[PDB]
């Protein structure tokens, strides 16, 4: 009978379920704190569920409710540490569908911790019945989180220090055929296009240790042919010799053998997952490598608009764990790529704050706390022929990288390197200049031009002229300029 | 051999005429200028030689290129090459460099091999105008 | 010139693009081998493109091809490394969507690594233009490949062994609120649930290291209300002390300090990544360690039939891994389980061997090499009142969680868990009994009839009898009985 | 206190009537049933004492049913346990155990505490029963 | 396979002919830490056999001068030369000062030749700590050999199987011991399953017959021997002693 | 001294003749060639510079001859090997290499010798040609 003498009579703390948005977990009148993370919800709820409540629950199940109210709130300052749902927007030209804002108190999230912020964030509620379709879009990572993170190891300003590459995008290349290649042969592949001009060459991110190439022959082997290439050029060269393993036992091991031998740059892959990731940023730091991220397995979540989680919130996320790469798109490659949204993916990762610019899909002014800049690296199905799209949709700080289009010319390795890096400098020279070089008209004509006195890049322009990849995009802007 | 340092040495020499343009280009950004002189071409080699400081304050093109060209006039023969500064919070480094003057003739490096331990291989590049001849003799 | 007299002329290896179907990567007539690693993807093309040209596109660019030709396939036994597309079925009730069947040497994929099986299989091909939409759906793991894994640290057999607990479900409840509780507080919330009845507690997914709360004084308090508890009952009990973190390093801090005190079990988040995930599954082995996995961010690739993965292909890799629990699904709580889907990740996780089953998304016939078995969790908004429901679709060998439905309780914690045990063992000697239990009016009447004698259940069936989460499912089956 | 070891301890004590059918349910599945007794009734007393070897061959409930009630007139007081064992590939293992008999009176247990480094406390769970008598007059 | 039914008193003789092991249980082994493919290419040798030697006399040189022997050999022609099996670590020579003397007279050789040379430092001893440390200083000495001896056992050439492959080593292994249960027909076991069990083990090298030479070998069941160790698959071939594919 | 890397080098330089027989032995076991040229002799200079691609498709030993004489109408004094490259499951390797022409006079190379600790000597064979003149002017 003492239980029954005190049960709790309150309309909040009594036994029973009520709804998440009279729970404190919606608050239209809510006043941001600097100290906040903010998160851009695209909520699509089920049949008869009020948009209110959807993303009340959503932020509820995501900060400290569960579906029942529990009297062990009372044992916690549970106002402080409620997630607040403050502002919910219809979706232009959708009929079902929300914008929800959510803040979140800086205290509910362990410093340094993506593993952490992730567990909260997108947890458990994209598996809500209540909602059919849910996405997150955006995220406003507060300054004081910030300052705990590494941010990028050695970040672009150092990298190009590193390099003595100053005035033009950096270009690399994926070995091809993805696999079967022993570890001489990608040594050799290496050499030759990095003597051809290449800045980096790279291991395919399937690529790791296999029967037909363990992964130390294929390092000892790459460091030959990247060493003869920068004594053929006087240049620094590289190649992104991939580490990633089964255990982070082997990951530091390969890590550890790539360093010992020169190497100024390794590579990982996104499917390694955050904890790695994050082990392997700080191991960098500490170990004057540059860390380039291959973005493995991204799709599988980034791709559609209706759910999962738009590749913006994944490129502030990586430049908080501190990869200097990440694969950030091409516009006119083989992958996917709105213009618009990938403008908006190379901002998040290059500039040091982001202004509110909904065509490109930046829903938060947030400052990047200093932390460094994150190279974006354009790769896939792109060739020296859209070198002036190239440069004008994604700018100076980026790696083009030609895996097909340098090794697939009729002429050889040497010869299809030579042609991209011609294409390039041509094109920022004309830049430069004055040219109107994005224009269909004028970018073509510079490079057919440098091509005159250039038989490589002739026979690459030649070769696919006429190659593109014009696909309806499906992670497209919801707001024109 | 041809040193491809620099941004645009897989393009032909640079006339006048065209660098003008690319410093027009880089002091339109509001980007600081200077020149720099080396004959050591080791891709290692961080600092070549500073031709007296960075122009500032300059706002003609034509000062930079003056400047140019006296270094071409007083320089031992060897590389110059032309840098663009920018101060700004984010960058705060250099932000284009390219090569205005090489040699008529760069022999190049060759690559010296020291057995490490398993199958590791020590490497230093080793310029063949360095080991034969003291700064400023090379060329 | 010599590279022009040397220029490759035959048809597949001349420079240019031609179609993947026409370099290796389709083949109707393809023999299955039984040490092929086997995909079946729901492909949805974008319009007007081919849809056997779109599996040989995904065929390829998951194993050796890129976009263009390159003669340095040529160095390699290259038709042996190639992927081939073998079967193409128009998917039932759709248009222009395809099951694609691909077969893969086992060769292309590093022993041991799901980082490697990964990064081809879902590296790249989710974000390929000429594909609109793909979901991974299943895969034949062959018997040679499995056999380099560890599997389930433990299992479901020395896991009953380890807690004496033979006969009946297992029962837990995550503390409750999700966050802002004290270690003092965690350790009361975790002393009254275990001695109320429950055999385990756990730390919420988003519970790690935080202002509120720093972890080792959870878990020193924790392990006082474990003993407390397991001297006042005379069974062994546990708490899934969470050691999720930033790095892997801080990972091994968390679980060497939870062994050090005796735990008998601890838990990771799947935001941490597979490298993280394998590396403690085979520390969970070396040191005597029940491994819980909770499945944080699975549904933002997993809630969608049109694209991503399809959860049991992440039972799968999480078996091979090696956690000793993974959570599956409840059906009737509050997490979106279609419940032939959820009975066929059920399988996926207990079974020796798969059989072709398409009602339940079991596409492929699997033995799995005698790798342990792996425990499911059902968790999420479910109470004592649907205790019929669960034993009917979720079987014996499984974790059936109950946070709010023990914390909710108003009589308080140790009256919550009772309720959930008398439930599930009234439940269960009933269904051994015979009872038509699943039946509406017959497993509520054996609860009924329970209550009559228990206080605490009566009550918790007074509370929560009318809820239920009743909404449509979004991953569905494509076939019926 | 009642030790809730035992599948079905949070019920009251089975009938003769209620364990037959749980015999009757084990059988059916193809089980092999034994009967096991112990009076240390620790969390961690894995090994309780056979009552014979397990009844492999047997098929008809009413036999394990009759050497349950033989084991009860033969043993000391304490505990007996029913156990099925399912020896198929997969399993090969226990997946039934519960009690059929308990004392009338358990004192249970209390937790020993000892100072280990820092803050940590080395547990030991006793029995009352066991401390204060050798086995076969513990109840 | 062979823990105790050899002992049995109900057979008279026996003898293991030949193993299938399958595709599943291979692929938890390592498999040869190099192989002969990767060992031509950090050897830069194709187009002829390899050449090598033991030094004589089997004991009692000193460091000194068995790496002279070694700078000869090797200068004259030869990839490269070998300690003898029972050359490990003794009071005429103690281990170290073959080691470092042997790295002199290679180096000088591959000087006077332009090519890749070696020998291989028998690193057998009593202990695996003794084995590891000798196979440590060989590695950092920058050795691209090393070699064991068959009586060390299975446990102690797995072990450095694994090390041979994470330290960039070539492993050779001589056989010693091998004879005394694989020589006669009626029992033992046939060197064909030796085979098997230090290919999958992941030896580099194995002595495996001549046929023509001092030691026992029915060309049979060498062109066999040679089979196994080289092939990516086997077929039955009676005649060669190849009973399972 | 002469460079003892290939197949063939401690029998006397091959004719064209004997050079047309070992192409037709390789072409007949499916084997693709190529030829590749150097003037580093180092031991360890694993890459030589190709001459155009392998000839996969090429059917005619008289074809192999023919690259093979305009690479030495073309390439400077040094060496060239020919090479045949097996891409059989299970080797996917060279299986064949040997020196087709080799210059006039090759000084060879020399034992550089670094202390290192206790006893162990820091090892770098060095060559001649190398280090007295660049790429393309060394022979
Ligand atoms: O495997 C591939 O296809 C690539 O190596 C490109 O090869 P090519 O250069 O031959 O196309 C890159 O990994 C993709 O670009 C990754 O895509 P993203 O950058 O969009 O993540
Ligand atoms: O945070 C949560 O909501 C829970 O603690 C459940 O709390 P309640 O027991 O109070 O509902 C579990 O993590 C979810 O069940 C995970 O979902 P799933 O098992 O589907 O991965
Ligand atoms: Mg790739
Ligand atoms: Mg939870
Ligand atoms: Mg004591
Ligand atoms: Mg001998």
């Amino acid at each position: 009978s003492v239980s029954e003498r005190t049960r709790i009579k309150s309309d909040r703390y009594e036994s029973g379920v009520i709804p998440y948005a009279k729970m404190g977990y919606w608050d239209a009148a809510y006043s941001v704190k600097d100290t906040d993370v903010l998160a851009l919800f695209r909520i699509t709820p089920q049949p008869g569920v009020d948009p209110v409540e959807a993303a009340a629950a959503v932020a509820g199940e995501s900060s400290t409710a569960t579906w029942t109210v529990v009297w062990t709130d009372l044992l916690t300052a549970c106002e402080r540490y409620r997630a607040k749902a403050y502002r919910v927007d219809p979706v232009p030209n959708s009929t079902d569908v929300y914008f929800a804002f959510i803040a979140y108190e800086c205290d509910l999230f362990e410093e340094a911790s993506l593993s952490n912020l992730t567990a909260s964030i997108i947890g458990n509620v994209f598996g809500f019945k209540a909602i059919s379709a849910l996405r997150l879009e955006d995220m406003r990572i507060p300054h004081s989180y910030l300052k705990t993170f590494q941010g990028p190891a050695t970040g672009i300003i150092v990298e190009r220090e590193r390099l003595n590459k100053y005035g033009t995008p950096l270009l690399g290349a994926t070995v091809k055929p993805k696999l079967g290649l022993s570890g001489k042969n990608y040594g050799r592949v290496v050499y030759e296009g990095l003597k051809g001009g290449l800045d980096f060459l790279k291991d395919d991110e399937n690529i790791n240790s296999q029967p037909f190439m363990r992964w130390r022959e294929r390092f000892l082997n790459c460091l030959e042919g990247i060493n003869r290439a920068a004594a053929a050029t006087g240049e620094v060269k590289g190649s992104y010799l991939n580490i990633t393993a089964a255990t982070m036992e082997e990951v530091y091991k390969r890590a550890e053998y790539a360093k010992a031998i020169g190497s100024v740059v390794v590579m990982i892959d996104l499917v390694m997952g955050y904890t790695a990731i994050q082990s392997i940023a700080y191991w960098a730091r500490e170990n004057d490598m540059l860390l380039h991220l291959h973005r493995a397995g991204n799709s599988t979540y980034a791709r559609q608009k209706n759910h999962g989680i738009n590749f913006r919130v994944i490129c502030k996320w990586m430049r908080m764990s501190g990869v200097d790469h990440i694969h950030a798109g091409t516009v006119v490659g083989k992958l996917e790529g709105d213009p618009l949204m990938i403008k908006g993916f190379y901002d998040v990762l290059r500039l040091t704050e982001l202004e509110v610019n909904l065509p490109f899909g930046i829903f938060f002014e947030m400052d990047w706390a200093s932390l460094r800049r994150c190279m974006p690296v354009a790769s896939g199905g792109i060739h020296c022929g859209q070198m002036h799209q190239l440069i004008h949709y994604l700018g100076d700080d980026v790696v083009l990288q030609f895996g097909g289009g340098t090794i697939g010319h009729p002429d050889g390795i040497q010869a299809g390197a030579t042609a991209n890096r011609v294409a390039l400098e041509a094109m920022v020279l004309a830049r430069n200049e004055g040219a109107d070089y994005f224009n269909n008209q004028v970018g073509p004509q510079i490079l057919r031009d440098a091509a005159k006195t250039c038989g490589p890049l002739q026979t690459a322009l030649d070769l696919w002229k006429d190659i593109s990849f014009n696909y309806t995009s499906t992670d497209t802007a919801d707001f024109a300029e | 051999m041809r040193l491809t340092q620099g941004c645009f040495s897989f393009l032909p020499d640079l006339t006048d005429q065209q660098i003008e343009k690319q410093v027009t280009y880089a002091m339109n950004r509001g980007w600081a200028m200077n020149v720099e002189w080396t004959d050591d071409p080791h891709p290692r080699n961080n600092y070549w030689e500073l031709w007296g400081l960075p122009l500032f304050d300059i706002k003609d093109p034509a000062t930079v290129m003056f400047e140019l060209n006296e270094a071409r006039k007083s320089c031992a023969a060897g590389y110059i090459r032309v840098n663009a500064f920018d101060a700004s919070y984010g960058t705060e480094s250099c932000v284009m460099s390219f090569i205005t003057n090489r040699p008529a003739n760069e022999p190049g490096f060759y690559l010296d091999r020291t057995e490490g331990v398993g199958r590791q291989v020590i490497y230093s590049i080793k310029s063949y105008s360095v080991q034969a001849n003291p700064e400023g003799s090379r060329y």
